[PDB]
């Protein structure tokens, strides 16, 4: 993959969380 | 419905 | 998207709009996987039963968007298409097996806060995350009910077990598909709907905190119906074809 893929400038790159991404993490049991 | 896009694109 | 919510700004920076030149209309969603390659569903470009067969010059891709209808000056970029590649074994006759297509842009698009590529999964990411119960995320500008959204919509939906997908429909389901959605018992709702197809089903890896595109919005029977599910093209299963196209025709 491209070196920087899947890392969002306005979220991961700045260490901000969007409002529902935690719902995804919590499903990954 | 859709706003006009610049003509250069069309 | 049915029963979703407004996307946040920059939440889905790989989301692409497939836009018809004349008349000016939203055809489908799509996704940015590099500076010159966009992934979508084959049926957004080719579906003979309904006389759909677009060529390169029929189409534009609009990247970096939030608003559906507005020209987002200084934010979106609009790209022309160099070449379309439809999977040679795309099955439009029966079940949309291999509902996948690549589009190469004429020039690279520049990345920004609003425009950024999603990752394509490796075997291990697929194995690890494509599990019943695990939730992915679907985004698009398609119908809100089986009107139309002002802005990009989003919904998180759980992957469903293969036997439940199959038992939901008379369509023959292949290994190149998976379904997702809540059960009627689960209470929560949500689905893709017309206009959303070709857009990405993404998951955030808990290992490296990156977003991977696991699926492409392919088909359903209605939208958000009880006991029915959204069907998605299985991206890792077709990755060899993706790599073969890019290696060969990419610079
Ligand atoms: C060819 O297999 C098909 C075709 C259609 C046209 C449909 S459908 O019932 O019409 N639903 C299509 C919608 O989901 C639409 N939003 C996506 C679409 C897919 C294929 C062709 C046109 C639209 C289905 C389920 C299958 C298995
Ligand atoms: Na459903």
């Amino acid at each position: 993959g491209e070196a920087d893929c899947g890392l969002r400038p306005l979220f991961e790159k700045k260490s901000l969380e969007d409002k529902t991404e935690r719902e995804l993490l919590e499903s990954y049991i | 419905d859709f706003e006009e896009i610049p003509e250069e694109y069309l | 998207i049915v029963e979703g919510s407004d996307a946040e700004i920059g939440m889905s920076p790989w989301q692409v709009m497939l836009f018809r030149k004349s008349p000016q209309e939203l055809l489908c969603g799509a996704s940015l996987i590099s500076d010159r390659w966009v992934l979508t569903a084959a049926h957004c470009l080719l579906y003979p039963p309904w006389d759909k067969n677009f060529t390169e010059n029929d189409l534009l891709v609009r990247i970096g968007k939030h608003s559906r209808t507005r020209y987002e000056r200084n934010i979106e970029k609009i790209s022309m298409l160099e070449k379309i590649y439809i999977h040679p074994r795309y099955n439009w006759r029966e079940n949309l097996d291999r509902d996948i297509a690549l589009m190469k842009l004429k020039k690279p698009v520049a990345f920004s806060d609003y425009i950024h590529p999603v990752c394509l999964p490796d075997r291990e990411t697929a194995a690890s995350l494509l599990q019943a119960g695990y939730k992915g995320r679907v985004t698009g500008w398609g119908n809100l009910k089986e009107g139309q959204p002002s802005v990009l919509q989003v919904v998180n939906l759980p992957i469903v077990e293969r036997p439940v997908c199959k038992d939901s429909t008379r369509i023959r389901i292949t290994d190149n598909m998976f379904c997702a959605g809540y059960k009627p018992d689960e209470g929560k709702r949500g689905d893709a709907c017309e206009g959303d197809s070709g857009g990405p089903f993404v998951m955030k890896s808990p290992f490296n905190n990156r977003w991977y595109q696991m699926g492409i919005v392919s088909w359903g029977e209605g939208c958000d119906r009880d006991g029915k599910y959204g069907f998605y093209t299985h991206v890792f299963r077709l990755k060899k074809w993706i790599q073969k196209v890019i290696d060969q025709f990419g610079e």
